[PDB]
RNA sequence: AGCAGAGUGGCGCAGCGGAAGCGUGCUGGGCCCAUAACCCAGAGGUCGAUGGAUCGAAACCAUCCUCUGCUACCA
RNA sequence: AACGAGACUCUGGCAUGCUAACUAGUUACGCGACCCCCGAGCGGUCGGCGUCCCCCAACUUCUUAGAGGGACAAGUGGCGUUCAGCCACCCGAGAUUGAGCAAUAACAGGUCUGUGAUGCCCUUAGAUGUCGGGGCUGCACGCGCGCUACACUGACUGGCUCAGCGUGUGCCUACCCUACGCCGGCAGGCGCGGGUAACCCGUUGAACCCCAUUCGUGAUGGGGAUCGGGGAUUGCAAUUAUUCCCCAUGAACGAGGAAUUCCCAGUAAGUGCGGGUCAUAAGCUUGCGUUGAUUAAGUCCCUGCCCUUUGUACACACCGCCCG
RNA sequence: ACACCAUGG
């Protein structure tokens, strides 16, 4: 019940999903473990390189 | 001015809050069995099923009860919930609720000529109070209520306690006048088929053999619904220790009146 | 600062003494405020200084004004009430001398039953105003029979 | 709506309080001082500009639309 | 005549002293190309009448009146 | 092979290169004149301010408007079956300015009240072809396009300083835009010139904005409905108040339920100014500038549209058809 | 990885 921020930096961007295609899904790298990777869904407009902040880096969605 | 022994209400309480405004991902809420502390309920908590119109659920100005299941005891952050409550619930909350506010309003006579310019002194006369009259009764399950009506029937903690002055006269002379007369019931379930003409007497002698061990000053209500019954409202206490004169009252009354010509009832 | 008394009753109302005593003695009828700067201007009053701080003497130096201003040289252009039409007179009215010169109006009006007489009378619009979507007070009626 | 009340002129108590706050504060504006006491605010700007005849604060920038003050350029 | 229950918006009703709402109806509007369903605004109150207690009631107490069910059914 | 798309025509953005200008200018000095020392100096000279007056001075940067020039996915790097093309970047005034014009087939769309375009029917001297008066404005109520507001990111009172598109004496018809002087608080009045217009109104002294003063959370000095009294202009005539000015009266309204409209960069919005109608005269509309954002670079969810495959008992075509 | 969507001078 008690997790730490992580800082994942955005590597590539896949695709528009979400109903009105508003989120946009994206993979990410970790900055301490280069190796991690998952698959994300950010809501704003992301680039590609920038870091975001991940609240629960244990889950992964899987579409909208 | 504070309604219980905790400013904060702690998780998995119910709560009387009156909703004010339906936000858009929520209702913020008032706090009405705490002081008034924002609440905010979330819109995907008001009901187990799909939903036509918010307004037909909520709308301001409605008392209703309602669970806590998060709280930041810091910052302020009610977390609230309407899916996990029972009806039950709503009682065991709006009975002492009812209870809360006429403590509430009777706590209220002192500050009208004792100091009034805070509503801090009302939580001063709170914690000398409350605190201590339900740090008491809640291990069996009774309230401050309780204590003043213990008191008003036979004033005796108040005086055991620091006294003050006229707050037991704005404490006495309305509590016993909203502890008001707890009616009685018990009346004589009796029938007799009467086959004596010197009966007239019998049922007077057995009158005043109604009530044992007593006087003949005391008032006794008499009821003359059917002829053939002989009803009595009898020693009127409170309807919580006149039961013997219920249970042995009208033994004489259908011995006599069977002592005489003819098998009667019992 | 200035610590005596502050609300005074001129004629037939009561100014509040603390607004500014332009803005203050605007609380007369008739009175507006394009009028009461005049007033105070002629008076010589000071216009830093609220209805409070004024003294017994110079408020009878500005009722005087209020009342016969042709003499006090404020021209006949001001005047709300000009060659008034039973007499000629030229005058401001002030506080029931407004309500009975409406009343006095009106009934002069109604009398000989002119157009104007009667839309009083009525309860309607006096000037050319189209009635058919405004006003608009009574309530809703229905379709149904 | 309320009855936010204020004053137009000091009593003696909010006179003394006006010529003992200046230390008090860091951020002297009209408005601050109009909320802190019951000031109508008109008169709270004539009570400032007193207060800084007497050197007693520090006039840091005056606008048509806002006034500042500060405490007293020193500490 | 008696017992029990009830008397609150046009109508059915909720309302364990800090005090007027719910379902439906009426009037109007929204949605649709229209109409029903569905959504929202407004009006409508001697809380049966009379007194009393209470700091305060529609609510508690007393008297009376009016409806409903059931026996009593009574020169 | 033909049409539509595109090409095309107008417009906005760039030329210190060309053509050439008392109906546009600038710089210079020929000037001169005014004024201040405002600085060297003293006050002139050295200078500073000039929509002050000149030049038969020099030129075309600003102004005007003609001919040509320029932009092509042309260069460089990625992705492309190495095609058609897409993405980023360099140089640049600019790597997507805004409009006009528009197909085949249709609709029982609108218009006989634009027409001396028009078939048939009607009325035709007691007219359905003219003058005087009234109406289109009538108000219990339901809706639509809008204007002004609910204030302090404000209202009032002074002060300061900036535009662009335009129109202007009327052919019957009978009227135009206004300078400058004087009179009146104001609307307005009298007098005497310019303009058929880059020539005069006019350097179009526009509002918001900008700077400084009063008010103080109060339906208040916010807001300005409704109503009383008076004064002018237009016209043959102003009452059911044409418009306009002054004193006075001082309502609802404290950011608006269910729903729902428009919008992607000099755009939304705020702000004023010309054209149309116009004897008088915009809360309209058609254009013009002025201060100038937040959010997106997407999708097929909702409402619709285009192409292919598929199903149909529909073809007046799902607002269809049809069973008890 | 399916709430409700009837009718037509
Ligand atoms: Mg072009
Ligand atoms: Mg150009
Ligand atoms: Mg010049
Ligand atoms: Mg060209
Ligand atoms: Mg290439
Ligand atoms: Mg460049
Ligand atoms: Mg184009
Ligand atoms: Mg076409
Ligand atoms: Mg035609
Ligand atoms: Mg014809
Ligand atoms: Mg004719
Ligand atoms: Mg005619
Ligand atoms: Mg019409
Ligand atoms: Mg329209
Ligand atoms: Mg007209
Ligand atoms: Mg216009
Ligand atoms: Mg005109
Ligand atoms: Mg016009
Ligand atoms: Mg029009
Ligand atoms: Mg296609
Ligand atoms: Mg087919
Ligand atoms: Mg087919
Ligand atoms: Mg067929
Ligand atoms: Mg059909
Ligand atoms: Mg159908
Ligand atoms: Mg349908
Ligand atoms: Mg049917
Ligand atoms: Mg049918």
């Amino acid at each position: 019940r008690v997790q730490p921020i992580k800082l994942a930096r955005v590597t590539k961007v896949l695709g528009r999903t979400g109903s009105q295609g508003q989120c946009t899904q994206v993979r990410v790298e970790f900055m301490d473990d280069t190796s991690r990777s998952i698959i994300r869904n950010v809501k704003g407009p992301v680039r590609e390189g920038d870091v975001l902040t991940l609240l629960e880096s244990e889950r992964e969605a899987r579409r909208l | 001015c504070r309604f219980y022994q905790h400013k904060f209400p702690e998780v998995e309480d119910v709560v009387m809050v009156n909703v004010r405004s339906i936000a858009e991902m929520g209702a913020y809420v008032s706090l009405l069995e705490y002081n008034n502390i924002e609440g905010m309920i979330l819109l995907s908590e008001l009901s187990r099923r799909r939903i036509r119109s918010i307004n037909k659920l909520i709308r301001i100005g409605r008392n209703e009860c309602v669970v806590v299941i998060r709280v930041d005891k810091e910052k302020g952050y009610i977390d609230l919930s309407k899916r996990r409550v029972s009806p039950e619930e709503a009682i065991k909350c709006e009975d002492k609720f009812t209870k809360s506010k006429t403590v509430y309003s009777i706590l209220r006579h002192v500050a009208e000529v004792l100091e009034y310019t805070k509503d801090e002194q009302l939580e001063s006369l709170f914690q000398r109070t409350a605190w201590v009259f339900d740090d008491k009764y809640k291990r069996p399950g009774y309230g401050a209520y309780d204590a003043f009506k213990h008191a008003v029937s036979d004033p005796s903690i108040l005086d055991s306690l620091d006294l003050n002055e006229d707050e037991r006269e704005v404490l006495i002379n309305n509590i016993n006048r909203r502890l008001t007369p707890q009616a009685v019931k018990i009346r004589a379930d009796i029938e007799v088929a009467c086959y004596g003409y010197e009966g007239i007497d019998a049922v007077k002698e057995a009158l005043r053999a109604g009530l044992n061990c007593s006087t003949e000053t005391m008032p006794i209500k008499i009821n003359l619904i059917a002829p053939p019954r002989y009803v009595m409202t009898t020693t009127t206490l409170e309807r919580t220790e006149g039961l013997s004169v219920l249970n042995q009252a009208m033994a004489v009354i259908k011995e006599k009146i069977e002592e005489k010509r003819g098998v009667f009832n019992v | 600062p200035e610590k005596f008394q502050h609300i005074l009753r001129v004629l037939n109302t009561n100014i509040d003494g603390r607004r500014k005593i332009a803005f203050a003695i605007t609380a007369i009828k008739g009175v507006g405020r394009r009028y009461a700067h005049v007033v105070l201007r002629k008076a010589d009053i000071d216009l830093t200084k609220r209805a409070g701080e004024l003294t017994e003497d110079e408020v009878e130096r500005v009722i005087t004004i209020m009342q016969n201003p042709r003499q006090y040289k404020i021209p006949d252009w001001f005047l709300n009430r000009q060659k008034d039409v039973k007499d000629g007179k030229y005058s401001q009215v002030l506080a029931n001398g407004l309500d009975n010169k409406l009343r006095e109006d009106l009934e002069r009006l109604k009398k000989i039953r002119a157009h104007r007489g009667l839309r009083h009378f009525w309860g309607l619009r006096v000037r050319g105003q189209h009635t058919k979507t405004t006003g608009r007070r009574g309530r809703t009626v229905g379709v149904s029979k | 709506r309320d009855k936010l009340n204020n004053l137009v002129l000091f009593d003696k108590a909010t006179y003394d309080k006006l010529c003992k706050e200046v230390p008090n504060y860091k951020l002297i504006t009209p408005a601050v001082v109009s909320e802190r006491l019951k000031i109508r605010g008109s008169l709270a700007r004539a009570a400032l500009q007193e207060l800084l005849s007497k050197g007693l604060i520090k006039l840091v920038s005056k606008h048509r639309a806002q006034v500042i003050y500060t405490r007293n350029t020193k500490g």
